[PDB]
Parts: structure tokens; C-alpha cells; sequence
């Protein structure tokens, strides 16, 4: 199993168009903003879900192509198989103590596990096996513009909070917004690649993933959330050739000048790309 | 003859108190040179609202640290100090030199009971 | 190793973004912050372990380039080491007692541990004192302005136990900084620098490390951080030529006068730097 | 023995920053305080142990510039050599019965080693070598205002020792004081002087040294610190020519109008100075 072998950087940029990007727990499908400014905020964990789901999809259940998270499943269940796999009884809140069969989990997972040759299984609030930090990582998706939502009194009774209402029937706040566009950020590291044997097919099926993601995502508050654009920087060493902050500059977007009043579609912006260095190389059509 | 608990005489319940207080700060500061007792056994027994009073601070300091590491003692010495400042009802200015006497029996009465364990 | 020959001081300015810097070791994880001010904090110990952590990456172990203080291992050994090639065996208190002896290690030390010829040691024993110590060094890291962090939750589809979780989807937890602004402040000794050898080389290497450090260093809960700035002076003279605190003062930080409410991109702040005292030159980053 | 000609005597002020100043062997390793206000102090001891320091450095061994008590002398063969440079075979305690023998000792001590001629010395042990009081004395810094220390706790990944729990995160702590300001007095006599032959040029020395201090001592546990501001009274006669309470009372220091918060800069106090009376000449330095 080859590793990687350049560095690359991404930007996802997808719609919130007349729609929700992330429900905020308290409020049901209420946007996570920025309570001092109100302008978007999407976790990060936010993609990895969708990721999995499209995983399981597509490949659904192909040995190489496992998946670690699982909808209502119990999240230390996939520890326990990949220590059982391993022939290892399962220790899921520490490094399994025989090192080369915390290794064979490891390289079990880092096989059947797709998800886990690509993210860590490993620690921010329970542990696994721990030590797997993960080759490829990005950070909390953010809206383009100040988006505190226009509300959308949803005429329904399911919802967290129930109520004598069911002459106006019952309501449970659900947001969209008129339009906005969602930003995420993300890294390829091939050195952690080298540890976990992250692969070129791994990379496509990423891309493809990525894709396809809000293909499993809809509601009427969700609207539409199409993945507009994903553009890839590559590279053309082990070690990068530019800081990040520098790439991400050159991705710029904004609202169309041409376009007037509140926006409500897409081409009321613009995505625009910079040309980079030599020490990196763009490509943009997924 | 030995500590009684129940003596409930202000002076003997000061040497107590004074006592633990030695005790507490033992465990909470391991290798110093001079206890407080070496510091302040004197002035306590001299003027005790005037120390006293002062001494707390730093005990409140202390057990504000103490809390953090899993170790306990100090919960008891926290009882041990509540029990005792409920049943004083104040804290005298200075003290006669005969009631002087009595406040140094109290002490090595408790301190001992503290020695055991 | 031919000693420097100049007295050093620097300044360096990054920023963080969406994450926790630096977690606190009591309150939970909460970032590090003054209580009466509320402004936040990095220590330097920090630095010194990427910084660490950077150069072993890169310099990929070669000869001279060795690191005393290895990453999850039993630094006794890394002691032992430096002394059995001295044919010495472990102490504590001082390096092998014998002066002669104890600097033996000390020069099979610094001639190739390139942490220990830059930041000096101690293998710790409560009189604390002794061994050597640094020919370079750096303070607090403090921010520009009060921070507001805070705890965040989401809804993980997964349960970590036995549960009754799953109406709404499982929980997580999280703190991070919305964005904020740091400044350091260091020093070079040349006297120092004499005694363990510290050539320019590793002055060289230095800058190079800093420059590059935080690209390495990608996880899920550090969010985002960029180096911004860095300015060097430069003495003309073995020792000093000008106070420290005077030269610190030609730096100064303000808000961008546009920019209104709180910030959230280093654009909403303005910078500046003076001119120097003759006795001393001025050079920006590396 | 050539010597001063009037009587000096001077206040001094400096500033820390994010450091200990001064530990304390009884408290752990607490910054020392004043408990029943929580004043700041720091001991004369240190200052002098300071300022012994930067002589070494500057002069260079040069004799008549000597330091009796380096770091980890053997204080008992200093006074053997003084003894046996005075050709005397060492003996204990007091003065020979020929007092005469040690005051040679002490000539020539004396005419060697700077810190005796100024400091004085007890310069007496089982090998005696005579007695001085010196001509020089430093009292007590305290803090002008209340003073709430800090600490901080610390975590090596890295540990030195092998550990059942395992590699472990070991923590220890750090003390701190955010920020703090501080007075210093002292005094020169000229009789003593004229006993010991401390001449001007050393006096020039001495302030070139005190103004210079801190430059040198930068370390881990120290934060930043360094000097302000240096105020001189010389009388004009052998004798004084005023009261010295009355003196010190001249400067005076109160809190900038500006700053109400915490003290946390220089720039949140405002410092004055009175006219001289008749007898004495003010002038300042810093």
C-alpha cells in the first residue's frame, strides 16, 4: 500500500441556497452562528458523517472500504473489531498493550477502515487505541457573510418541544437562508501517509465522496446545499513549497457586483482563483 | 489524662485549633525549615485575634490548591477547623497569663492524638 | 563549532483561529487566560517542544542533529546515552560528578544534540540548579486583547456507552477561540554561545525552523494558526549596545481603523515598526 | 587608602513581568510576600549576588577587580590563599593575637577583590582572615501595591524515569506574578570608604553596573525585568546635610490618571520628583 507523495491543500466550498447548512442542537435546524456577529458556522465534524455515508454507499461494505461510524451504532463497537480482527480482546479506552498487535489494529483498520486510513481513531474526548493521528484533517466550515438566518416557522409538531397547538398549528424554528455560500478548509499530510499507508485510490474516492455528499442531505430547511466547487492543491514535493494561509488567499470569492439586494442564488457570487507558485500546482473542476 | 473533646474552654479550643492548623500545613508544604509552629506559637498565645485571623487566609489558600490532586486528608482537617471555629464564639484580643497556661494544654493534648496514625 | 559573535534579540507575532492554542491542565481544557484580565496565554514550553518536534522532521536525524528530549521515551536512557559515549555511566544531580567527566558528556552532548547546544539542561532533581543552561530564550506569549472562549457540543450519531441518547443525536463536547492575536518576545546570549559552541549554522536553522514551524503540526482540535510577522535586531558588539525594553517598544499593534466590533482576521489589525538606534540594525523575518 | 570625598545616598526602581522574581525556600518556591498585606519583597542578597555577577563578566579578571566569593568557592581556602599570599599558615575564628597578620589579609584582600572592598565581609571562618563592614549598604525592595502571585501547571511527555502507569504525562508547576513594581534605598558612608580605599572610579563602576544589571540574567523562571528610572543625592561635606527620611520622601510615585484596571504596564504610574534642599545636589541618571 503506497503512501502519498505530495502535500496537499483543498478548499469545499457548498451552498446553504434558500436552505440550512447545520442544525444548531438547542433549536433544531437553527444555523450555528457566531452569537456576536451571526455569520455561519458549520463543525467540522459537520463533512465526516456525509463522507462515511457515501463510503457505505458506494463501496458499501467492501473489505478495503469499511466504515468506523455508524448511525444510532455505539462508537467503541468498531474498536472492538478491529482489536478482534487482530485476534487482540478488546482494551477500547487504551493502546492495545501488545504494540505490534496495537499495529496489526492499526494496519487492520488502516485496511478494512477506510475511514481510519484517513482519520484518526483515536482521542479529543475517548480514546481507542489512540496514537493513530490522522494523515488528513480540515477544519470548522464557515459562511461567506454575516447570515444570521431569515426564520422559517416550520407548520410541523415533531419537533423537540411539543405544545398544545396541535388556531395556529404547532411550530419548531427551522432557518434558511435566503442564500449563502459555506466554506471548509482542509490538509493532506504524506509524512502520516507514510504511517498509515494512504493511497491514490484513497485520494479518488475522497474526491468522489466529496462529491457526493449532499446527495444524501436534504430537507426543507437543508434546501439546497450542492457542492459547487472543491478545489485541490498539490504539491510537487514530500515537504510543501508555501504557507496555507498564502493558497487560501488565492481562492477568492464574494458577492457578484453585478448582482443587487439580499442574495438568493449562487450567482450572486464569484469564485475566482489565483495562479499559484510553481511549488504548487491547482486543479478545480471537482 | 489525655485530649478531651469535650473541655469546650476557649483557651483549650484555640491550642486545638492552632494545633491542626500545624498539622494541615505539614502536609500541604513538605521540607521547609521552620514550621509555623516556630514562627508563631508565641504571638498566637499573646494575641490570638490578631494572627489568627491571619493565619486563615493562607489555609483557605492551601486547601483551595489541595483540592485539584486526587490526595485527601484534607477534608477531615476542613471538618476538624469547622467544628472547632463553630463552637468559639469569638476571638479575645490577648489572654491572662495563669488562662496562657491552659492554651498550651489543649495543644499538646490534640497533638498527640494527631501523632497517632 | 565556532561561537556567534553578536547579542540577538527578535520578535515574533501569529495567529490562531477556531481552536484551542493551548489547553489548561485544570480547568478541564480551557484555554489558558489571566483571570483578572481575561487576555489569553501560550507558554513557551510549547514553542520549544514544535520547534523540537520541526527539526527532528527535518533534519531527518542526521549526525549533529540530535534531539536529548525524545518524544514518549525514557529520558534516562537519552542521559545514558550521552554519557556511555563517553564511557560514563548514568548520574543525577550533575553530568557524571568529576568535572572533567561531567563535561565530557556535556561537550558529547552539545557537539551533536542540537536541543541541548541551543536550550540548554538539567536532568531534574529538586536542587535545580547546575548542568547548563540556554544560550536562547523567550517568554510568555500574551494576546493583544481579552478573548471569549467557550464550550461546543454536537450531535454525534455514535455513543461512547451504554446510553439512552438515542431523541436528538448523540452529544460531543469542545472549547475553542473564535480568533485572536499573539505576540513573544526572546533572546540570544553570546557569552553562552561561547560556552556550548552554538554556531551560525544553528542560527540559520533557527530562523528557518521558525519561519516554517506551524505547517507541520496540522490536528482536529488546534484548528488553525499562522506565523504573520518576525523582526530581528541585530547588536554590533560582543555585549549589549541598547535596552531591551526600548527596542520592544518600536513594534506597536493597533486595530485597523476600519474595522468595528470584534475582530476575526488579522486585516482588522494595522502594525508598524520604527527605526532603530545606530548601535543596532534591523532586518524583517528570517 | 584614597576615598570618596561626600556622602551619597540613592533610590532606585525596576519593573517584572510575567516571572518569579525572588523565590521563597519555605513556600514551596512561592514568590516572596508580606502576609498580613500581600506586599511584594525581595532580598538585598540577591541584588548583590546580581551585581557581583556583571562585574566578573565586564572586568574580566583583572586584578583589583577580583570577586572574593564566586559561585562555588571554597571559602575556608580563599582566606588560606589570602592567609598564605600574606604568608600566614591558617588559624581560626577571631583575629590572630597578632591582629596585625589577618589586617594584612585583609590589606591585601582588599587591594584584590572588588566585592570585599565594597561590600565588606565577615571574611572570617575556621581560617580567619580579619573583619569589614564596607562602605556599601541596600535595604529591602517592596512592591508599591499589592501583589496576587499566580502558578501554572506544566506537563512532560517526555519522563525522565520509568513509570508503572505507561509513555505518562508527568506535570509539575511554574509560580508567577503578572505584573509588579518595586523600591529599592541604600546609603554610602565615607569614613568606612576612607578605611577601605574604595575610590571613585569604583563608584563609577558601581553605577555603570546597577543601570546594566539585568541584561545578563535572562533565564527560564525570570520573566522579563529590567530598570527605570535612578536617583542620586550627594551631600556636600564628609557628613550628611540632611535628614535621609526627609530625602526619600522627595520622589514620590502614584498611579497614573489614565490606568484604573490592574496595573499591568510602566505606563499606569506617574513619578515625580521635589527640588533639593540647600546642602544636596540631585541629579538622575535614568
Amino acid at each position: 500500500m503506497t503512501a502519498i507523495a505530495n502535500r496537499y491543500e483543498f478548499v469545499l466550498l457548498f451552498d446553504v441556497e434558500n436552505g440550512n447548512p447545520n442544525g444548531d442542537p438547542d433549536a433544531g435546524n437553527m444555523p450555528r452562528i457566531d452569537p456576536e456577529t451571526g455569520h455561519g458556522l458549520v463543525t467540522d465534524v459537520c463533512l465526516k458523517r456525509k463522507i462515511r455515508n457515501h463510503v457505505a454507499l458506494t463501496k458499501e461494505g467492501a473489505e478495503r472500504f469499511n466504515i468506523y461510524i455508524q448511525e444510532k451504532a455505539i462508537l467503541n463497537e468498531t474498536h472492538e473489531r478491529a482489536y478482534t480482527a487482530c485476534d487482540l480482546k478488546p482494551e477500547p479506552k487504551k493502546l492495545p498493550k501488545k504494540v505490534e498487535d496495537a499495529k496489526r489494529v492499526t494496519d487492520w483498520m488502516c485496511t478494512n477502515f477506510y475511514d481510519i486510513r484517513t482519520f484518526g481513531a483515536v482521542m479529543t474526548t475517548e480514546v481507542n487505541c489512540g496514537q493513530v493521528r490522522g494523515p488528513v484533517q480540515m477544519a470548522f466550515a464557515r459562511s461567506v457573510e454575516p447570515v444570521v438566518p431569515q426564520e422559517v416557522s416550520i407548520t410541523r409538531m415533531a419537533v423537540t418541544t411539543k405544545a398544545e397547538a396541535e388556531d395556529n398549528r404547532t411550530m419548531g424554528r427551522k432557518h434558511i437562508v435566503p442564500y449563502g455560500l459555506y466554506v471548509a478548509h482542509g490538509f493532506i499530510s504524506a509524512p502520516l501517509a507514510e504511517k498509515t499507508g494512504f493511497s491514490d485510490e484513497d485520494l479518488t474516492l475522497f474526491w468522489d465522496a466529496l462529491v457526493n455528499m449532499f446527495e444524501h442531505d436534504r430537507s426543507a430547511a437543508r434546501g439546497l446545499m450542492s457542492s459547487r466547487k472543491l478545489i485541490v492543491f498539490k504539491h510537487q514535493n514530500r515537504l510543501g513549497n508555501a504557507p496555507a494561509h498564502k493558497l487560501f488567499d488565492l481562492v477568492k470569492v464574494s458577492r457578484a457586483e453585478g448582482s443587487s439586494g439580499p442574495a438568493r442564488s449562487f450567482a450572486d457570487y464569484a469564485v475566482t482563483v489565483g495562479q499559484a507558485p510553481e511549488g504548487v500546482e491547482v486543479k478545480e473542476m471537482l | 489524662v489525655s485530649l478531651d473533646p469535650a473541655r469546650t474552654d476557649r483557651p483549650y479550643l484555640l491550642g486545638r485549633l492552632f494545633a491542626v492548623l500545624e498539622k494541615a500545613q505539614e502536609d500541604a508544604v513538605p521540607g521547609a525549615n521552620a514550621t509555623i509552629k516556630d514562627r508563631y506559637l508565641a504571638s498566637a498565645s499573646a494575641n490570638p485575634g490578631q494572627v489568627f485571623h491571619m493565619l486563615l487566609k493562607n489555609a483557605s489558600n492551601h486547601t483551595a490548591k489541595l483540592r485539584k490532586d486526587p490526595e485527601r486528608k484534607a477534608i477531615h482537617y476542613e471538618i476538624m477547623m469547622q467544628e472547632i471555629i463553630d463552637n468559639i464564639s469569638d476571638f479575645p484580643v490577648t489572654m491572662s497569663s495563669d488562662e496562657q497556661g491552659l492554651f498550651m494544654i489543649g495543644y499538646y493534648h490534640q497533638r498527640k492524638a494527631l501523632f497517632t496514625k
